Protein backbone atom coordinates (compact mmCIF):
# COMPACT_ATOMS: atom_id res chain seq x y z
CA UNK A 1 0.00 0.00 0.00
CA UNK A 2 0.97 3.71 -1.04
CA UNK A 3 1.62 7.00 0.89
CA UNK A 4 1.70 10.35 -0.98
CA UNK A 5 4.87 12.55 -0.96
CA UNK A 6 5.32 15.89 0.72
CA UNK A 7 7.70 18.11 -1.39
CA UNK A 8 9.73 21.12 -0.25
CA UNK A 9 11.93 23.32 -2.33
CA UNK A 10 14.39 25.70 -0.61
CA UNK A 11 17.98 26.95 -0.48
CA UNK A 12 20.73 26.01 1.96
CA UNK A 13 21.68 29.67 2.41
CA UNK A 14 19.31 32.64 2.29
CA UNK A 15 19.38 33.55 -1.37
CA UNK A 16 21.24 36.37 -2.84
CA UNK A 17 21.62 37.29 -6.40
CA UNK A 18 24.93 36.42 -7.87
CA UNK A 19 26.02 34.47 -4.74
CA UNK A 20 26.67 30.74 -4.87
CA UNK A 21 24.28 28.43 -3.35
CA UNK A 22 22.76 24.96 -3.35
CA UNK A 23 19.16 24.17 -4.17
CA UNK A 24 17.37 21.68 -1.83
CA UNK A 25 14.41 19.40 -2.69
CA UNK A 26 13.14 17.62 0.23
CA UNK A 27 10.62 14.77 -0.52
CA UNK A 28 8.82 13.15 2.35
CA UNK A 29 6.04 10.78 3.60
CA UNK A 30 6.04 8.40 0.76
CA UNK A 31 5.62 4.64 0.21
CA UNK A 32 6.66 2.42 -1.65
CA UNK A 33 10.32 3.53 -1.79
CA UNK A 34 10.71 4.03 -5.59
CA UNK A 35 10.57 7.71 -6.41
CA UNK A 36 11.87 9.87 -9.11
CA UNK A 37 13.23 13.35 -8.65
CA UNK A 38 14.09 16.03 -11.16
CA UNK A 39 15.55 19.43 -10.48
CA UNK A 40 14.68 22.02 -13.20
CA UNK A 41 15.43 25.56 -14.34
CA UNK A 42 13.55 27.37 -17.03
CA UNK A 43 11.77 24.09 -17.76
CA UNK A 44 15.05 22.33 -18.54
CA UNK A 45 16.68 19.49 -16.48
CA UNK A 46 19.56 20.54 -14.19
CA UNK A 47 22.23 17.91 -15.39
CA UNK A 48 24.14 16.99 -12.15
CA UNK A 49 21.92 16.28 -9.12
CA UNK A 50 23.01 14.58 -5.89
CA UNK A 51 20.70 12.45 -3.92
CA UNK A 52 20.90 11.50 -0.28
CA UNK A 53 19.64 8.51 1.73
CA UNK A 54 17.00 6.03 1.19
CA UNK A 55 16.24 6.30 4.71
CA UNK A 56 13.07 6.43 6.70
CA UNK A 57 11.67 7.38 10.05
CA UNK A 58 9.58 6.36 13.12
CA UNK A 59 6.27 6.15 11.10
CA UNK A 60 8.21 4.09 8.55
CA UNK A 61 7.80 6.60 5.75
CA UNK A 62 10.68 7.34 3.52
CA UNK A 63 12.47 10.63 2.76
CA UNK A 64 15.01 11.98 0.41
CA UNK A 65 17.03 15.10 -0.08
CA UNK A 66 18.17 16.04 -3.58
CA UNK A 67 20.47 19.05 -4.15
CA UNK A 68 22.32 20.98 -6.80
CA UNK A 69 24.63 23.91 -6.93
CA UNK A 70 22.85 26.99 -8.25
CA UNK A 71 23.32 30.71 -8.64
CA UNK A 72 20.09 32.38 -7.70
CA UNK A 73 18.53 35.04 -9.93
CA UNK A 74 15.50 37.09 -10.65
CA UNK A 75 15.65 35.85 -14.25
CA UNK A 76 14.87 32.21 -13.95
CA UNK A 77 12.52 29.64 -12.55
CA UNK A 78 13.82 26.76 -10.47
CA UNK A 79 11.61 23.67 -9.79
CA UNK A 80 11.47 20.17 -8.46
CA UNK A 81 9.53 17.57 -10.43
CA UNK A 82 8.72 14.54 -8.19
CA UNK A 83 7.25 11.22 -9.49
CA UNK A 84 6.02 8.52 -7.19
CA UNK A 85 3.39 5.83 -7.98
CA UNK A 86 0.89 7.52 -5.63
CA UNK A 87 0.00 10.09 -8.20
CA UNK A 88 -1.27 9.86 -11.75
CA UNK A 89 0.82 12.78 -12.83
CA UNK A 90 4.06 14.27 -11.62
CA UNK A 91 4.14 17.07 -9.18
CA UNK A 92 6.24 20.18 -9.52
CA UNK A 93 6.95 22.58 -6.84
CA UNK A 94 8.47 25.96 -7.54
CA UNK A 95 11.25 27.65 -5.80
CA UNK A 96 10.13 30.71 -4.00
CA UNK A 97 12.74 32.75 -2.26
CA UNK A 98 10.44 33.85 0.44
CA UNK A 99 9.92 30.50 1.94
CA UNK B 1 28.54 -1.91 14.27
CA UNK B 2 25.72 -3.89 12.58
CA UNK B 3 23.45 -6.43 14.14
CA UNK B 4 22.89 -9.80 12.66
CA UNK B 5 19.55 -11.54 12.41
CA UNK B 6 19.01 -15.08 13.51
CA UNK B 7 15.77 -16.80 12.92
CA UNK B 8 13.78 -15.79 9.91
CA UNK B 9 10.30 -14.45 9.84
CA UNK C 1 24.47 14.80 26.06
CA UNK C 2 22.06 11.97 25.23
CA UNK C 3 22.98 9.74 22.26
CA UNK C 4 21.73 7.09 19.83
CA UNK C 5 22.93 4.72 17.15
CA UNK C 6 20.69 3.51 14.33
CA UNK C 7 20.48 1.02 11.65
CA UNK C 8 17.85 1.59 9.01
CA UNK C 9 17.31 -1.55 6.98
CA UNK C 10 15.07 -2.02 3.96
CA UNK C 11 14.49 -4.85 1.53
CA UNK C 12 12.42 -4.27 -1.58
CA UNK C 13 10.97 -6.39 -4.19
CA UNK C 14 9.89 -5.29 -7.48
CA UNK C 15 9.05 -7.93 -10.05
CA UNK C 16 11.15 -9.48 -12.88
CA UNK C 17 14.30 -9.69 -10.68
CA UNK C 18 14.44 -12.54 -8.15
CA UNK C 19 16.80 -10.65 -5.96
CA UNK C 20 15.44 -7.63 -4.01
CA UNK C 21 17.22 -4.39 -3.13
CA UNK C 22 18.80 -4.24 0.30
CA UNK C 23 20.03 -1.12 2.00
CA UNK C 24 21.40 -0.65 5.47
CA UNK C 25 22.14 2.83 6.63
CA UNK C 26 23.90 3.80 9.89
CA UNK C 27 23.45 6.88 12.08
CA UNK C 28 25.19 8.06 15.28
CA UNK C 29 23.44 10.88 16.93
CA UNK C 30 21.10 12.18 14.11
CA UNK C 31 24.03 11.80 11.49
CA UNK C 32 24.56 9.03 9.01
CA UNK C 33 27.85 7.16 9.19
CA UNK C 34 27.81 3.98 7.07
CA UNK C 35 25.90 2.57 4.14
CA UNK C 36 25.28 -0.57 2.11
CA UNK C 37 23.25 -1.08 -1.06
CA UNK C 38 22.89 -4.46 -2.73
CA UNK C 39 22.33 -2.85 -6.02
CA UNK C 40 25.81 -1.51 -6.25
CA UNK C 41 28.50 -2.72 -8.64
CA UNK C 42 30.69 -3.57 -5.67
CA UNK C 43 28.36 -3.95 -2.81
CA UNK C 44 30.56 -3.03 0.17
CA UNK C 45 29.88 -1.03 3.36
CA UNK C 46 31.25 2.55 3.15
CA UNK C 47 32.24 5.39 5.38
CA UNK C 48 29.97 8.46 5.23
CA UNK C 49 31.48 10.62 7.89
CA UNK C 50 35.03 11.92 7.99
CA UNK C 51 35.70 10.44 11.45
CA UNK C 52 34.69 7.05 10.08
CA UNK C 53 37.36 6.97 7.41
CA UNK C 54 39.58 6.29 10.47
CA UNK C 55 38.68 2.46 10.63
CA UNK C 56 40.83 0.34 8.27
CA UNK C 57 40.02 -2.92 6.52
CA UNK C 58 39.16 -5.55 9.08
CA UNK C 59 36.20 -3.45 10.25
CA UNK C 60 35.21 -2.71 6.67
CA UNK C 61 34.56 -6.26 5.98
CA UNK C 62 33.42 -7.55 9.26
CA UNK C 63 30.41 -5.41 8.31
CA UNK C 64 30.19 -6.30 4.70
CA UNK C 65 30.32 -9.92 5.90
CA UNK C 66 27.17 -9.19 7.91
CA UNK C 67 25.44 -7.28 5.16
CA UNK C 68 25.56 -10.24 2.85
CA UNK C 69 24.04 -12.38 5.59
CA UNK C 70 21.13 -10.03 6.25
CA UNK C 71 20.71 -9.83 2.55
CA UNK C 72 19.95 -13.46 2.53
CA UNK C 73 17.78 -13.15 5.59
CA UNK C 74 15.64 -10.51 3.99
CA UNK C 75 15.22 -12.39 0.80
CA UNK C 76 14.01 -15.33 2.84
CA UNK C 77 11.74 -13.46 5.13
CA UNK C 78 10.08 -11.50 2.42
CA UNK C 79 8.96 -14.72 0.84
CA UNK C 80 7.76 -16.15 4.14
CA UNK C 81 5.59 -13.06 4.73
CA UNK C 82 4.23 -13.56 1.41
CA UNK C 83 2.60 -16.73 2.62
CA UNK C 84 1.27 -15.36 5.87
CA UNK C 85 -0.79 -12.80 3.98
CA UNK C 86 -1.80 -14.73 0.97
CA UNK C 87 -0.16 -12.34 -1.40
CA UNK C 88 0.56 -14.13 -4.60
CA UNK C 89 3.87 -13.71 -6.27
CA UNK C 90 3.74 -10.63 -8.60
CA UNK C 91 3.99 -7.19 -6.92
CA UNK C 92 6.13 -4.74 -4.94
CA UNK C 93 6.78 -5.68 -1.27
CA UNK C 94 8.72 -3.91 1.49
CA UNK C 95 10.26 -5.03 4.70
CA UNK C 96 12.09 -2.71 7.02
CA UNK C 97 13.76 -2.91 10.29
CA UNK C 98 15.08 -0.57 12.71
CA UNK C 99 17.44 -1.37 15.51
CA UNK C 100 19.56 0.72 17.81
CA UNK C 101 20.13 1.98 21.31
CA UNK C 102 19.97 5.08 23.40
CA UNK C 103 22.07 6.26 26.18
CA UNK C 104 21.63 8.99 28.72
CA UNK C 105 23.98 11.88 29.54
CA UNK C 106 25.94 9.64 31.79
CA UNK C 107 26.95 7.42 28.88
CA UNK C 108 24.65 4.63 30.07
CA UNK C 109 21.98 2.77 28.17
CA UNK C 110 18.35 3.94 28.36
CA UNK C 111 16.69 2.01 25.60
CA UNK C 112 17.09 -0.60 22.95
CA UNK C 113 14.99 -0.92 19.77
CA UNK C 114 14.28 -3.65 17.39
CA UNK C 115 11.25 -3.41 15.36
CA UNK C 116 9.97 -4.36 11.97
CA UNK C 117 7.27 -3.18 9.72
CA UNK C 118 5.82 -4.90 6.76
CA UNK C 119 4.39 -2.87 3.89
CA UNK C 120 4.96 0.31 5.94
CA UNK C 121 2.90 -0.97 8.82
CA UNK C 122 4.21 -2.20 12.16
CA UNK C 123 4.74 -5.99 11.95
CA UNK C 124 6.45 -7.21 15.12
CA UNK C 125 8.66 -5.41 17.70
CA UNK C 126 10.72 -5.72 20.82
CA UNK C 127 9.64 -4.55 24.17
CA UNK C 128 11.32 -2.10 26.49
CA UNK C 129 12.18 -5.27 28.50
CA UNK C 130 14.23 -6.92 25.70
CA UNK C 131 12.71 -10.21 26.76
CA UNK C 132 9.24 -10.21 25.09
CA UNK C 133 7.65 -9.20 21.75
CA UNK C 134 4.53 -7.27 20.71
CA UNK C 135 2.87 -8.70 17.57
CA UNK C 136 0.75 -6.21 15.62
CA UNK C 137 -1.56 -8.34 13.59
CA UNK C 138 -2.51 -12.00 13.40
CA UNK C 139 0.19 -12.97 10.87
CA UNK C 140 2.68 -11.33 13.04
CA UNK C 141 1.95 -14.04 15.61
CA UNK C 142 3.38 -16.77 13.54
CA UNK C 143 6.73 -15.05 13.75
CA UNK C 144 6.21 -14.35 17.39
CA UNK C 145 5.53 -17.90 18.46
CA UNK C 146 8.28 -18.96 16.11
CA UNK C 147 10.73 -16.56 17.73
CA UNK C 148 9.88 -17.15 21.31
CA UNK C 149 10.74 -20.68 20.62
CA UNK C 150 14.12 -20.13 19.09
CA UNK C 151 15.15 -17.72 21.83
CA UNK C 152 15.69 -14.97 19.29
CA UNK C 153 15.30 -12.21 21.82
CA UNK C 154 18.33 -13.02 23.90
CA UNK C 155 20.59 -12.50 21.00
CA UNK C 156 18.95 -9.23 20.35
CA UNK C 157 19.24 -8.11 23.90
CA UNK C 158 22.87 -9.06 23.80
CA UNK C 159 23.55 -6.95 20.81
CA UNK C 160 21.67 -4.12 22.42
CA UNK C 161 23.03 -4.13 26.01
CA UNK C 162 26.56 -5.00 24.96
CA UNK C 163 28.04 -4.62 21.47
CA UNK C 164 25.73 -1.58 20.78
CA UNK C 165 26.81 0.34 23.86
CA UNK C 166 30.47 -0.67 23.81
CA UNK C 167 30.56 0.36 20.18
CA UNK C 168 28.77 3.63 20.42
CA UNK C 169 31.04 4.82 23.14
CA UNK C 170 33.91 4.55 20.75
CA UNK C 171 32.01 6.35 18.09
CA UNK C 172 31.53 9.06 20.47
CA UNK C 173 35.29 9.13 21.20
CA UNK C 174 36.29 9.67 17.54
CA UNK C 175 32.98 11.37 17.29
CA UNK C 176 34.05 14.84 17.83
CA UNK C 177 34.28 15.79 14.21
CA UNK C 178 30.61 16.90 14.52
CA UNK C 179 28.87 14.65 17.14
CA UNK C 180 29.20 16.49 20.46
CA UNK C 181 28.65 19.93 18.90
CA UNK C 182 25.52 22.04 19.15
CA UNK C 183 25.02 24.43 16.32
CA UNK C 184 22.79 27.22 17.72
CA UNK C 185 19.83 28.74 15.75
CA UNK C 186 20.34 31.84 13.71
CA UNK C 187 17.01 33.55 13.77
CA UNK C 188 15.61 36.66 12.02
CA UNK C 189 12.20 37.97 10.68
CA UNK C 190 11.32 38.54 7.03
CA UNK C 191 8.27 40.69 5.90
CA UNK C 192 6.83 40.73 2.36
CA UNK C 193 3.47 42.68 2.50
CA UNK C 194 1.02 44.14 -0.07
CA UNK C 195 -2.79 44.35 0.55
CA UNK C 196 -4.47 46.34 3.33
CA UNK C 197 -4.61 44.28 6.56
CA UNK C 198 -1.74 42.20 5.10
CA UNK C 199 1.97 42.18 5.99
CA UNK C 200 2.72 38.49 6.66
CA UNK C 201 5.54 38.33 9.26
CA UNK C 202 8.17 35.54 9.04
CA UNK C 203 10.31 34.22 11.84
CA UNK C 204 13.04 32.00 10.54
CA UNK C 205 15.62 30.04 12.32
CA UNK C 206 18.62 28.56 10.70
CA UNK C 207 21.76 26.53 11.04
CA UNK C 208 20.77 24.61 14.30
CA UNK C 209 21.49 21.07 15.47
CA UNK C 210 19.66 19.01 16.63
CA UNK C 211 16.43 19.48 14.57
CA UNK C 212 14.40 19.90 17.65
CA UNK C 213 13.17 23.39 17.65
CA UNK C 214 9.97 25.24 18.52
CA UNK C 215 9.34 28.69 17.04
CA UNK C 216 6.45 30.57 18.69
CA UNK C 217 4.64 33.73 17.67
CA UNK C 218 3.03 35.63 20.54
CA UNK C 219 0.76 38.57 21.20
CA UNK C 220 2.21 39.82 24.58
CA UNK C 221 2.56 36.25 25.79
CA UNK C 222 -0.62 34.68 24.56
CA UNK C 223 0.70 32.22 21.97
CA UNK C 224 -0.32 33.34 18.47
CA UNK C 225 -1.28 29.83 17.29
CA UNK C 226 -3.99 31.12 14.87
CA UNK C 227 -3.13 30.47 11.23
CA UNK C 228 0.42 30.01 12.23
CA UNK C 229 2.05 28.73 9.09
CA UNK C 230 4.42 26.11 10.50
CA UNK C 231 6.81 24.47 8.07
CA UNK C 232 8.20 20.99 8.59
CA UNK C 233 11.75 21.07 10.09
CA UNK C 234 13.91 20.59 6.99
CA UNK C 235 17.53 19.84 6.44
CA UNK C 236 20.08 22.33 4.99
CA UNK C 237 22.26 19.61 3.33
CA UNK C 238 25.00 20.53 5.76
CA UNK C 239 24.62 18.98 9.16
CA UNK C 240 22.01 21.63 10.21
CA UNK C 241 18.18 22.30 9.92
CA UNK C 242 15.83 25.14 9.01
CA UNK C 243 12.43 26.24 9.84
CA UNK C 244 10.08 29.15 9.77
CA UNK C 245 6.74 30.21 10.95
CA UNK C 246 4.42 32.81 9.60
CA UNK C 247 1.49 34.61 11.16
CA UNK C 248 -0.81 37.11 9.46
CA UNK C 249 -0.95 40.65 10.64
CA UNK C 250 -2.64 43.94 10.41
CA UNK C 251 -0.02 46.01 8.84
CA UNK C 252 1.64 48.51 11.25
CA UNK C 253 0.97 46.36 14.41
CA UNK C 254 4.44 44.89 14.12
CA UNK C 255 5.96 45.78 17.47
CA UNK C 256 4.15 43.46 19.92
CA UNK C 257 4.16 40.53 17.61
CA UNK C 258 6.99 38.36 18.76
CA UNK C 259 8.15 34.78 18.03
CA UNK C 260 10.18 33.24 20.81
CA UNK C 261 12.70 30.56 19.75
CA UNK C 262 13.71 27.42 21.68
CA UNK C 263 16.63 25.11 21.50
CA UNK C 264 19.02 22.97 23.58
CA UNK C 265 21.99 24.92 22.23
CA UNK C 266 20.87 28.31 23.18
CA UNK C 267 21.34 30.41 26.30
CA UNK C 268 17.65 31.33 26.69
CA UNK C 269 14.68 31.54 24.25
CA UNK C 270 15.39 33.94 21.44
CA UNK C 271 12.72 36.59 21.49
CA UNK C 272 11.97 38.23 18.08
Amino acid sequence: IQKTPQIQVYSRHPPENGKPNILNCYVTQFHPPHIEIQMLKNGKKIPKVEMSDMSFSKDWSFYILAHTEFTPTETDTYACRVKHDSMAEPKTVYWDRDM
Amino acid sequence: ASNENMETM
Amino acid sequence: GPHSMRYFETAVSRPGLEEPRYISVGYVDNKEFVRFDSDAENPRYEPRAPWMEQEGPEYWERETQKAKGQEQWFRVSLRNLLGYYNQSAGGSHTLQQMSGCDLGSDWRLLRGYLQFAYEGRDYIALNEDLKTWTAADMAAQITRRKWEQSGAAEHYKAYLEGECVEWLHRYLKNGNATLLRTDSPKAHVTHHPRSKGEVTLRCWALGFYPADITLTWQLNGEELTQDMELVETRPAGDGTFQKWASVVVPLGKEQNYTCRVYHEGLPEPLTL
